[PDB]
RNA sequence: UAAUGGUUAUAUGCCGCCCGUCUUGAAACACGGACCAAGGAGUCUAACGUCUAUGCGAGUGUUUGGGUGUAAAACCCAUA
RNA sequence: UUUUAGUGGGCCAUUUUUGGUAAGCAGAACUGGCGAUGCGGGAUGAACCGAACGUAGAGUUAAGGUGCCGGAAUACACGCU
RNA sequence: AUGCCCUGACGAGUAGGCAGGCGUGGAGGUCAGUGACGAAGCCUAGACCGUAAGGUCGGGUCGAACGGCCUCUAGUGCAGA
């Protein structure tokens, strides 16, 4: 008469509606990613038909990988990297693109590779390397219940909710991005390309903006 | 390598146990470690911390300080809690009936409390009759009234009591103390 | 206890905690109070202002038993009455049999008014009193008596 | 005690994300696109092949 | 030398003070011999007090 | 001997190892440095405010 | 025998010999930390000896265990042996170096009667 | 030897701003300073009394004391590894109001006003300022604006 | 069971300058050291400062002395 | 908030500098280093490049390389000598 | 229960600071400790424990005393002078 079985019946019930909620919201996101890319593809086709030029929306998210080690850094980019939580080589963080962050990126340009992450790389980074900051204590994500315990107050209940708040820069992007402990990436698996890293990507190195080629590099580092 | 933003392996800077090897005080810490873990009342966390405190961090609380806190509005029937020593005061001539829970009572402060019908209570009797700190009132003695705090921050234009052995004329009342002899401080 | 010192921890290390460059010497600053006005002045001013110079009058052949005037305040004044008899004086607070407190026999030279005796009349045999201490005793209905 | 990787280990791919079953069912990651027959303007291709 | 915020000491130890150190190890010895003397004297100056 | 006279090399590293503090302001500053006429009246303009507060509550 | 335990890993079985103990007879092999300011040992130049540091410390599951799986307990007499009656799968008796030959007989008889592994049951045996 | 006087190295700083020499115009003496106002310190060289030291030129601080012709201004001065409160007695002709604080105080009146019709309806009016967000989609037309530029130019010396 | 493993000697590959010291900088063609045993260098005291522990606490401090003793101990005590 | 040790001989590099024809020169500024620091590379080197260090295993890299010493293509390509 | 356990991060270093330990001579207690059937010392490319200071055991030599633990104390640890 400690009465476990009714509580286990209640808990296994409550998990079932919670996975039902997650399943329909993932279906909601899956349709909205698909129509968004279809609209952009059709908008370019329509503008080319209508003699015009579709100009894309400018990118709202970058993913910043620090590609330089610790020693001999000047004081100003050293502080900006700490405020972007890139405290060691091959660390990664998503950064919402505003003017206040577009000038942080120009300060740390010869130490980082950044660029525009796709849905696939956001999905794979959070799946494989995704950790949470919970009593600071770096908890691996590994279960949707420890996302809802810490981000449910912003309506983020699963791992695919967390990806959705990152790729679509939502109103609670800051709380979802600072929840993620900075991604501890490996070295890239086919190397870097580029016999010398520490020139700009435009001149033939690695650092700076490689706008959509961050996806090749981060998936090699994953 | 890690671009550290903080000193690695930093201790908290707080006592987690008393430095004293008092056997009975370890028992009280053992009693209140359990309470602060299991009760969720904030009284037991404050009390357990104050058991750790050093002798200058537990100044005595006078019985006239006990009586003046019972003059507070609606606090006449609370339980005064002093994690430390309760001392007498003959400067006060009327003492109220009350419950005082302290570590130690001096032989005069035990007299002035039990003569007025009060009770001097050890903190384990307090945890029995008030395990969540119900209707309690923590009193702390004056820390900065110590004779050592006067010499802290002695410097120019500070007014902070020079570390001296000899007092009076010829002892530091000259050049540096009056505008006549040299300069003034 | 010699085992608890840091001499026992400096066994093995060269400089014994004193440094190699500094290289602990006999007297690098001079012995005692050397150069208090010259090279120790930033320590002499700042933590000891007033050391150098003269202050007022010299007293040749000072006897401190002339200056014996220990002060008792009215915040106590009643501790001199013993604790057993004290309660029967505070209650039945009256003139015409008022307690006599030989202040001098307890070893005080002056009575001072720090504050708030009860309203019991007392007879106080003091060598000296202050102005406020005289007034507060009389306002309680007592008297100050001068003795020598 | 041991972090298992979704994108391997289908069991942990289904612990997170119950839509992973439906995505693999309707194949959803190799889905067709409709064949629309838009053609660009004359001025677009002329500007493209311009000297 | 003059050092940190500390009281100025007046230790009078720049004579040859170690020749004139008197340590009273014999406090217990002198007490017995004083008590021996009073017993010796009282026997000598019997009944006188 | 000939010696290096002065340099401010390494002086900002030491200045930031213990983290430069702004001077920790307070509500109610000290009235040192105020016009003494204003402070003199302010003693009375706050005494009478307390009399009109303490009598009105009781 | 003993309890089940993991495989005992030592991480450094080699003795930590003092620098230049091989070179001068006055320098003993007992470990001393090179506190020289020039010392290629202290500065960890490549090619030099290893220094003791806490990373070499033994796994606490298998620490203090003999290869037989027991912690050695030094035993002087029969009474000291009988503090190990219950702990015969964790402790082995080692008869002390100064025990008589006739007293070593009496200890080995009780340890056989109690089932205690004695790790040196051959000192002072006339063979 | 070396010279470290009060107006040392103040050759161009205390100068009088070409074709604006002469008397101080009267709006400087009609400005009203209250305690707590945030003021920019710029020394007028033509007034030599009440003149700030060269450290405080361009510094901005808070009025704390008001006397007959002078404000008392509090400036934070970095001294070693901390800031120290500096209290300056400057006459009001070295002093102007900081125009940023007029821009702030209107936004306080604006955010009070914008939250009023947030209370009529439609709560959380989103009154915080945001940075320059990235641009949106465009569709650039070509009607009358066909894209044309030629190549890089060759090298000519054109002396 | 010396089969694995340990130790040890040797061989092979790659690496490895002589320690201590002062110095901005030492393998230096800077100083000390041929070797070994034993000895060998922050101590004690007077007066204090911060801190901490303990006793009592508006007081405190028995041990200068006195009493006592199983006798340099312990125990007890007035006036200062 | 208290208290206290050592230090108070410095040196190098990038950039901007004064003097000097110039200096492995004498003096400044900002930063990063060395001193106080090993590791991979520059054959070798306090300071350069890469990267800072618990003990191990596996993977991937950096700077630098891949005829042979010497791990790694006497690779592919267009020329020049 | 300065225990047992869960979780996370971290680990360079001279001068210097502090903490936790190892060892020596002597003291109070204890183990009714070891010991002429062999104490202590010494030798031992024999064994074991500890990251280490060190601790333990076996063998040989030897011949009278000497250890563990809880504490006290210092003329207490050497490669250099
Ligand atoms: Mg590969
Ligand atoms: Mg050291
Ligand atoms: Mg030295
Ligand atoms: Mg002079
Ligand atoms: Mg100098
Ligand atoms: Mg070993
Ligand atoms: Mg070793
Ligand atoms: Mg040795
Ligand atoms: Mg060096
Ligand atoms: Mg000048
Ligand atoms: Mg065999
Ligand atoms: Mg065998
Ligand atoms: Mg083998
Ligand atoms: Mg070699
Ligand atoms: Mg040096
Ligand atoms: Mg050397
Ligand atoms: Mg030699
Ligand atoms: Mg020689
Ligand atoms: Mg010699
Ligand atoms: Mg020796
Ligand atoms: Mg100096
Ligand atoms: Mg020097
Ligand atoms: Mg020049
Ligand atoms: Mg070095
Ligand atoms: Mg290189
Ligand atoms: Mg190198
Ligand atoms: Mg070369
Ligand atoms: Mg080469
Ligand atoms: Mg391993
Ligand atoms: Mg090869
Ligand atoms: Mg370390
Ligand atoms: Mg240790
Ligand atoms: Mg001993
Ligand atoms: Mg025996
Ligand atoms: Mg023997
Ligand atoms: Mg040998
Ligand atoms: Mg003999
Ligand atoms: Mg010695
Ligand atoms: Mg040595
Ligand atoms: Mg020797
Ligand atoms: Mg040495």
């Amino acid at each position: 008469a400690e009465q476990v079985a009714a509580e286990r019946a209640a808990r296994k019930a409550a998990n079932k509606e919670k996975r039902a909620i997650i399943l329909e919201r993932n279906a909601a996101y899956q349709k909205e990613y698909e129509t968004a890319e279809r609209n952009i593809i059709q908008a370019k086709r329509d503008a080319k038909a209508a003699g015009s030029y579709y100009v894309e929306a400018q990118h709202k998210l970058v993913f910043v990988v620090r590609i330089k080690g610790i020693n001999k850094i000047p004081p100003k980019p050293r502080k900006v990297l700490q405020l972007l939580r890139l405290t060691r080589i091959n660390s990664g963080t998503f950064v919402k693109v505003t003017k206040a962050t577009l000038e942080l990126l120009k300060l740390i340009e010869p130490y980082v590779a950044y660029g525009y992450p796709s849905y696939s790389t956001i999905r794979q980074l959070v799946y494989k390397r995704g950790f949470g900051k919970i009593n600071k204590q770096r908890v691996p994500l590994s279960d949707n219940a420890i996302i809802e315990a810490n981000l449910g107050k912003y309506g983020i209940l699963s791992i695919d909710d967390l990806i959705h708040e990152i790729i679509t820069v939502g109103p609670h992007f800051k709380q979802a991005n600072n929840f993620l402990w900075p991604f501890k990436l490996s070295n890239p698996s086919g190397g870097w390309g580029v016999p010398r890293k520490f020139k700009h990507f435009i001149q033939g190195g690695s650092f700076g903006n490689r706008e959509e080629f961050i996806n090749k590099l981060v998936k090699s580092m994953n | 390598g890690i671009d550290h933003t903080s000193k690695q392996h930093k201790r908290s800077g707080h006592r987690t146990a008393p430095k004293s090897d008092n056997v009975y005080l370890k028992l009280l810490v053992k009693l209140y470690t359990f309470l602060a873990r299991r009760t969720d009342a904030p009284f037991n966390k404050v009390v357990l911390k104050a058991l750790f405190l050093s002798k200058i961090n537990r100044p005595p609380v006078s019985v006239s300080r006990i009586a003046r806190a019972l003059k507070q509005e609606g606090a006449a029937n609370k339980t005064v809690v002093v994690v430390g020593t309760v001392t007498d005061d003959a400067r006060i001539f009327e003492f109220p009936k009350t419950t005082v829970a302290a570590l130690r009572f001096t032989a005069g402060a035990r007299a002035k409390i039990v003569k007025a019908g009060g009770e001097c209570i050890t903190l384990d009797q307090l945890a029995v009759r008030a395990p969540k700190g119900q209707n309690t009132l923590i009193l702390r003695g004056p820390r900065n009234s110590r004779e050592a705090v006067r010499h802290f921050g002695m410097g120019p234009h500070k007014g902070k009591a020079p570390r001296i052995l000899s007092t009076g004329r010829k002892f530091e009342r000259a050049r540096g103390r009056r505008r006549s002899k040299g300069f003034k401080v | 206890p010699s085992r608890f010192t840091k001499t026992r921890k400096h066994r093995g290390h060269v400089s014994a905690g004193k440094g190699r460059i500094g290289k602990h010497r006999k007297h690098p600053g001079g012995r005692g109070m050397a150069g208090g006005q010259h090279h120790h002045r930033i320590n002499m001013d700042k933590y000891h202002p007033g050391y150098f110079g003269k202050v007022g009058m010299r007293y040749f052949h000072k006897q401190q038993a002339h200056f014996w005037k220990p002060v008792l305040n009215l915040d106590k004044l009643w501790t001199l009455i013993p604790e057993d008899k004290r309660d029967q004086y505070l209650k039945s607070a009256s003139k015409e049999t008022a307690p006599v407190i030989d202040t001098l026999a307890a070893g005080y030279g002056k009575i001072l008014g720090k504050g708030r005796i009860p309203n019991v009349p007392v007879i106080v045999k003091a060598r000296f009193v202050s102005k406020l201490a005289e007034e507060k005793i009389r306002a309680a209905g007592g008297v100050v008596e001068l003795i020598a | 005690v041991l972090k298992k990787n979704p994108l391997k280990n289908k069991q942990v791919l289904l612990r997170l994300n119950p839509y992973a079953k439906v995505f693999a069912a309707e194949k959803l990651g190799s889905k067709k696109a409709e064949k629309t027959g838009t053609k660009p303007a004359a001025v677009f291709t002329e500007t493209l092949k311009h000297d | 030398a003059i050092s940190k915020n500390l009281p100025i000491l007046k230790n009078h130890f720049r004579k040859h003070w170690q020749e004139r150190v008197k340590v009273h190890f014999d406090q217990a010895g002198k007490k017995v011999s004083r008590r021996n003397a009073r017993a010796t004297r009282a026997a000598k100056i019997a009944p006188r007090p | 001997a000939k010696s290096k006279n002065h340099t401010a090399h390494n002086q900002t590293r030491k200045a930031h190892r213990n983290g430069i503090k702004k001077p920790k302001t307070y509500k109610y500053p000290s009235l040192k440095g105020v016009d003494p006429k204003f402070r003199r009246n302010h003693k009375h303009a706050l005494h009478g405010t307390a009399k009109a507060l303490a009598a009105a509550k009781k | 025998a003993s309890l089940p335990h993991p495989k005992i890993v030592k991480k450094h079985t080699k003795k930590f010999k003092r620098h230049h103990s091989d070179r001068y007879h006055r320098v003993a092999e007992n470990w001393r930390k090179q506190k020289g300011i020039d010392s290629v040992v202290r500065r960890r130049f490549r090619g030099n000896i290893s220094q003791p540091k806490i990373g070499y410390g033994s796994n606490k599951k298998t620490k203090f265990l003999s290869p037989s799986g027991h912690k050695t307990f030094l035993v002087a007499n029969v009474k000291d042996l009988e503090t190990l009656t219950m702990h015969t799968k964790t402790y082995a008796a080692e008869i002390a170096h100064n025990i008589s030959a006739k007293n070593r007989v009496v200890i080995l008889a009780r340890a056989k009667a109690l089932g205690i592994k004695v790790t040196n049951p051959k000192g002072r045996l006339a063979l | 030897g070396k010279s470290h006087g009060y107006r040392s190295r103040t050759r161009y700083m205390f100068q009088r701003d070409f074709r604006k020499h002469g008397a101080v115009h009267l709006s400087t003496y009609l400005k009203v300073y209250k305690v707590g106002d945030i003021v920019d310190i710029k020394a007028n060289g033509s007034i030599q009394k009440g003149m700030p030291h060269k450290f405080y030129q361009g510094k901005t601080g808070v009025v704390y004391n008001v006397t007959k012709s002078s404000v008392g201004v509090i400036i934070n001065k970095m001294v070693g590894n901390r800031y120290l409160e500096k209290r300056l007695n400057l006459r009001v002709e070295h002093i102007k109001h900081s125009k940023c604080r007029q821009e702030f105080l209107e936004r306080v009146k604006a955010n009070a006003a914008k939250r009023a019709e947030a209370k009529a309806q439609g709560v959380a009016v989103q009154l915080k300022r945001q940075p320059a967000q990235p641009r949106e989609s465009r569709i650039v037309s070509t009607e009358g604006n066909v894209p044309q530029t030629l190549a890089p130019v060759p090298y000519e010396t054109f002396i």
